[PDB]
RNA sequence: GGUGAAAUUCUUGGAUUUAUUGAAGACUAACUACUGCGAAAGCAUUUGCCAAGGACGUUUUCAUUAAUCAAGAACGAAAGUUAGGGGAUCGAAGAUGAUCAGAUACCGUCGUAGUCUUAACCAUAAACUAUGCCGACUAGGGAUCGGGUGGUGUUUUGACCCACUCGGCACCUUACGAGAAAUCAAAGUCUUUGGGUUCUGGGGGGAGUAUGGUCGCAAGGCUGAAACUUAAAGGAAUUG
């Protein structure tokens, strides 16, 4: 009826990755980031920049055979930000936009339980 | 003498005819005389005994492991010196061992040892005050003792012999293709220098 | 960015998806549903096999697609392909886990957390760990605006919730104790039991997970697909 | 000047006085 | 002089309160004088529900959302207008915007 | 009365091989002329023969060891390992 | 506790400390119970038991060594084996 | 307040305005008597005894019905203790921690504890060479201890 | 990848990213609070073992055994030291890229000692409530932790609800009162000056410096001057 595949869409600061996969993940289909868009390494991080790399991996998919996928929105996470860049939500509409059904969508940034210590030191970036 | 550990002797009765028969073992801390001693496949997990180290469980601290069926131990014979069990491998018939050295090994399950650490620990921490003492240390070892430099030696006995002042002239550090006469030195130095760091073994 | 890149090479094309295939996944029997999608692999040329990479992958679905309500949407199940059936595929029960969703809505202030985990051994040889959590809730006519618990009572309640699971976990197979978690039966055996010693809200089986498995016996895993 | 960077310039002065000194004894 | 009686923080009948890191600038602060608040947001923000809703291969799917806990120091928190300088009179007050 | 303040059993080695060396060689001393316990019948008559072999007068039974005294830290953590691994996997 | 109600014996009722001790009072049929201290060796141990048996007297084990079970009855030496003769105002016998 | 910590708890019993024995009473006086020494023949203590008569026989208290404190009663017979029987347990408890140190010595808290027990029982002790009710040159004896008890 | 923007750096010999699996060390998130325990420093995953402690209840026992302390002693964050083990993260030193007039600083990437454990030293801090300990008395109001009493209250005495009490962590209002004020239920019951007791200070600098002791392996800790100099330093509020 449908034919399912994974969208993983590491929303980052300075960047952003969109790239389609397998239900099983083990075989990647397209992979297209921010940094493939844009000519200025501070636009690497835009809506923009993410939602002209949304619509090609929706070119990619289309012509392989895919027509829905599920969702997995991630941060860097760990010790880092834990919080979603400016262009998760830019893709995640320029794939719907796309007439590219979407099924379930969860956040998986990993939470460190207490963890190994963070960088900048005691005191923090001083700036 | 000229070991470090102390041995036991445990003497068993021989099962093919009428007599006993003395083994010389090399100790584990806690075995006293008087002890009963079992070896086999189907003996206790205890300090003392001997047992395949396929019927261990991980985690078992072992010595005088034989590396293959049979030698009659080969691993852990030191003062103080023992070997961890780190997993089993069924369909191969084989188990992981950590050595004394950080190494790590493949080895038949039916490979034999003893359990516990062997005897006579810390020896190496007290210092050898004397001359006198590394004197009657290696007396009864064999002669390598005293050890004069090659740098104090002329030409015509040493590689590192000669010279205005005591000095090498060359990299201490040979290749491991030299010959007999050539390999003074650090042979096969994969580094040289104070080890900062962790040892990223 | 599109011109930063400085050297392509630390020295000095095939379409690829012209050489694949796809196959189809199937589920054990305990589920109602025995299709959950398909997948892809290189075809099987003279030195390479298509059996030895599609032995192992995981699929990660929904038991609301399994079982055909959105009501049980906020769990989800692992599959392991055992084997390959000519053209579609055969897996079995690998685990199971909330979603981060929903478990981070259950835990507001106010209220203490207790959890539980168990290994335990089914009857068939697997090994498993079984996570559980609970948490203590404000009572009718309550004026108090906090519903903490004593540790005297957290203590009882996770004896009494271990207890519980490694008995519904020992004496049943792994095939019935997937079974039994769909209903969500275990929560009301735990409550049932707790009941006289703290009321609680949100008591689940937070996750299930493998750590060993028997050797692999043919039969068994067909009596669960045909 | 700061009263912490005052303090651990007397200390080094100290230190100095110390190994001066200890020529003579 | 004293400007607060509570110094700047919530420690009363306890010797040590562990730290946490802020999360803009990476330093270290108690965890009983960090500002805390708590951003719950749906995953899809609010000018984009109309596409997904269309796009969804369910009817009636709820929005999942995102959750956490954010730790800021004093400086972050002033910067970030998550507080603000406030009067001598309008110090004492504890009660939420 | 209290013959030296703190050279103690080392004051027979003289002003000869460092404080440093000196003050190592007290500790293990004392530890390889000390009296322990026989377990076996309460008595403290454990004296030390060769490194490693810890004896008693009271029984003439011997006792495998360390070089210094009678255990070790790292033969005790073995012990109290067996006997939970023993009686962990005999079920 | 044991240790309380062996004091209490010893202050009121009669005892016999020692090996010698006992088996003169296990032969003579005078036992009423015997406390074997944990390290007595296992072959005098033994021979306790099978005493006890043909007299027909109980054998308790206690948790401690020589040194400890002295101090339970109360001397600053050390006892390997200690057997009840009569009960005084305690309750050893007839309870534990 | 408390002699070695900072609570204030104010906890305590309230005897009897009245000096007379309850109305309803019957029991005779040396048949009280009976009770006490009786109980102190299989071991309890002054304490012990006054509770196992308090909640089990109508024994508001002894100085009320029998016309002697406990303490007195004992001593009269010739059960009186060998050391008063408050030392008895700061001793008893003294020898616990001490064993509780010989296997932990990283129990910085035990030692601690241990001290401030130990200058309770010095503090008491010179309370009781004073009055003469233990011979003077008494000295409580880390070493020793152990065989006081037990 | 990184930033406000960039450069060094890694990448067609496949970096970044995706899956499955395994090893090592550290840590113990969310629940987490004007809440708990401890003499203070401090203490947060599960369970077993060892010893200990406050409050409460008591028609138990002793009968002044008490309060506070020169000298003396136990514990004492982090960093630091000595020897083994471990060494994943972060990172004094060091090395680098950038900004800059300079940048041997802040920012970016590496990185030794350290970080962690055993044995043994040191004995310090804005070790703060900048507020010694024991005792009695003096104003109003609510919330919370432990224990106890009354309510057969209500749901199905465990959980709640209402009233009372003892012991804590605190909080709101006020000035009989105190204060130079800021403020304070103690910092009140002090010119109407006396409950018991210990410790410290005498304008600002020189100076916590020199010297003599004593403790420490070392870094250093405790005790601690004089010549000389000077009319002001300083606390809380008021208007600009």
């Amino acid at each position: 009826s449908q034919v399912f595949g994974v969208a993983r869409i590491y929303a980052s600061f300075n960047d952003t990755f969109v790239h389609v996969t397998d239900l099983s993940g083990k075989e990647t289909i397209a992979r297209v980031t921010g940094g493939m868009k844009v000519k200025a390494d501070r636009d690497e991080s835009s809506p923009y920049a993410a939602m002209l790399a949304a619509q090609d991996v929706a070119a990619k998919c289309k012509e392989v055979g895919i027509t829905a996928v599920h969702v997995k929105i991630r941060a860097t996470g760990g010790t880092r930000t834990k919080t979603p860049g400016p262009g998760g939500q830019a893709a995640l509409r320029a794939l719907a936009r796309s007439g590219l059904r979407i099924g379930r969508i969860e956040d998986v940034t990993p939470v460190p339980s207490d963890s190994t210590r963070k960088k900048g030191g005691r005191r923090g970036r001083r700036l | 003498s000229g070991r470090g550990a102390p041995l036991a002797k445990v003497v068993f009765r021989d099962p093919y005819k009428y007599r006993l028969r003395e083994e010389i073992f090399i100790a584990n801390e806690g075995v006293h005389t008087g002890q009963f001693i079992y070896a086999g496949k189907k003996a206790s997990l205890n300090v003392g005994n001997v047992l395949p180290l396929g019927s261990v469980p991980e985690g078992t601290i072992v010595s005088n492991v034989e590396e293959k069926p049979g030698d009659r131990g080969a691993l852990a014979r030191a003062s103080g010196n023992y070997v961890i069990i780190i997993g089993h491998n069924p369909d191969e018939n084989k188990t992981r061992v950590r050595l004394p050295s950080g190494a790590k090994k493949v080895i038949s399950s039916d490979a034999r040892g003893v359990i516990g650490v062997i005897a006579g620990g810390g020896r190496v921490d007290k210092p050898l005050l004397k001359a006198g003492r590394a004197f009657h240390k290696y007396r009864l070892k064999r002669n390598s003792w005293p050890k004069t430099r090659g740098v104090a030696m002329n030409p015509v006995d040493h590689p590192h012999g000669g010279g205005n002042h005591q000095h090498i002239g060359k990299a201490s550090t040979i290749s491991r293709g030299a010959v007999s006469g050539q390999k003074a030195g650090l042979i096969a130095a994969r580094r040289t220098g104070l080890l900062r760091g962790s040892q990223k073994t | 960015a599109v011109g930063k890149n400085k050297r392509l090479s630390k020295g000095k094309v095939v379409d690829p998806f012209t050489r694949k295939e796809w196959f189809d996944i199937k589920a054990p029997s305990t589920f109602e549903n025995r299709n959950v999608g398909k997948t892809l692999v290189n075809k099987s040329t003279g030195l390479k096999s298509a059996s030895d990479a599609l032995k192992g992958r995981v699929v990660e679905v929904c038991l609301a697609d399994l079982q055909g309500s959105e009501d049980h949407s906020f769990r989800k199940i692992k599959l392991r392909v055992d084997e390959v059936q000519g053209k579609n595929l055969l897996t079995n029960f690998h685990g199971m886990d909330f979603t981060t969703d929903k478990l981070r809505s259950m835990v507001r202030k106010w209220q203490t957390l207790i959890e539980a985990n168990v290994t335990v051994k089914t009857s068939d040889d697997y090994v498993l760990r079984i996570f559980a959590i609970a948490f203590t809730r404000k009572q009718a006519n309550q004026v108090k605006r906090h519903s903490y618990a004593q540790s005297s009572h957290i203590r009882a309640i996770r004896k009494v919730i271990s207890e519980i699971l490694t008995k519904e976990v020992q004496g049943s197979t792994l095939a019935q104790l997937t079974s039994k978690l769909i209903p969500e039966v275990i929560n009301k055996e735990i409550e049932n039991a707790t009941k006289d010693i703290f009321p609680l809200q949100n008591i689940h089986v937070r996750k299930v997970k493998l750590l060993k498995q028997p050797k692999f016996d043919v039969g068994a895993l067909m009596a669960l697909h045909g | 000047m700061r009263a912490k960077w005052r303090k651990k310039r007397t200390r080094r002065l100290k230190r100095k006085r110390r190994k001066v000194r200890a020529r003579s004894k | 002089p004293k400007k607060r009686a509570s110094n700047g923080r919530n420690k009363k009948g306890r010797g040590h309160v562990k730290p946490v890191r802020c999360v803009n600038c990476s330093k270290s602060i108690p965890k009983d004088k960090a500002i805390k608040r708590m951003a719950i947001r749906n995953i899809v923000e609010a000018a984009a529900v109309r596409d997904l809703s269309e796009a969804s291969v369910y009817p009636e799917y709820a929005l999942p959302k995102t959750y956490n806990k954010l730790h800021y120091c004093v400086s972050c928190a002033i910067h970030a207008r998550i507080v603000r300088v406030r009067s001598r009179e309008d110090r004492k007050n504890r009660a939420p915007p | 009365a209290k013959r030296t303040k703190k050279v103690g059993i080392t004051g027979k080695y003289g002003v000869r091989y460092g404080s440093s060396l000196r003050r190592q060689v007290k500790k293990l001393e004392i530890q390889q002329h000390a009296r322990y316990d026989c377990s076996f019948c309460g008595k403290k008559t454990v004296k030390r023969g060769a490194a490693g072999i810890w004896t008693c007068s009271c029984c003439k039974k011997t006792v495998a060891g360390g070089a210094y005294t009678v255990s070790t830290a790292a033969a005790a953590t073995v012990r109290s390992t067996i006997r939970r691994l023993r009686e962990m996997v005999e079920a | 506790s044991i240790n309380q109600k062996l004091a209490l014996v010893i202050k009121s009722g009669k005892y016999t400390l020692g090996y010698k001790s006992t088996v003169k009072s296990l032969r003579q049929g005078k036992s009423k119970l015997i406390i074997i201290a944990a390290n007595t060796p296992v072959l005098r141990k033994s021979e306790l038991e099978y005493y006890a048996m043909l007299s027909k007297t109980k054998v308790y084990y206690f948790q401690g060594g020589n040194n400890e079970l002295g101090t339970a009855v109360g001397k600053l030496f050390r006892v390997g084996v200690v057997s009840i003769l009569e009960a005084g105002d305690s309750d050893i016998l007839t309870t534990l | 307040g408390r002699m070695h910590s900072a609570g204030k708890g104010i906890s305590s019993s309230a005897i009897p305005y009245s000096r007379n024995a309850p109305a309803w009473f019957k029991l005779s006086s040396e048949s009280v008597i009976e009770q006490i020494v009786k109980y102190a023949r299989k071991g309890l203590t002054p304490s012990q005894i006054g509770v196992l008569l308090r909640d089990a026989h109508g024994v508001t208290q002894a100085r009320v019905i029998t016309g002697n404190k406990i303490m007195r009663i004992l001593k009269s017979n010739g059960l009186a203790p060998e050391i008063p029987e408050d030392l008895y347990y700061l001793i008893k408890k003294a020898v616990s921690v001490r064993k509780h140190l010989e296997r932990n010595r990283k129990d910085k808290d035990a030692k601690f504890r241990l001290i401030l027990i130990e200058s309770r029982i010095h503090r008491l002790a010179r309370y009781y060479r004073t009055v003469a009710v233990l011979p003077p040159n008494w000295k409580y004896e880390s070493a020793t201890a152990s065989a006081l008890v037990n």
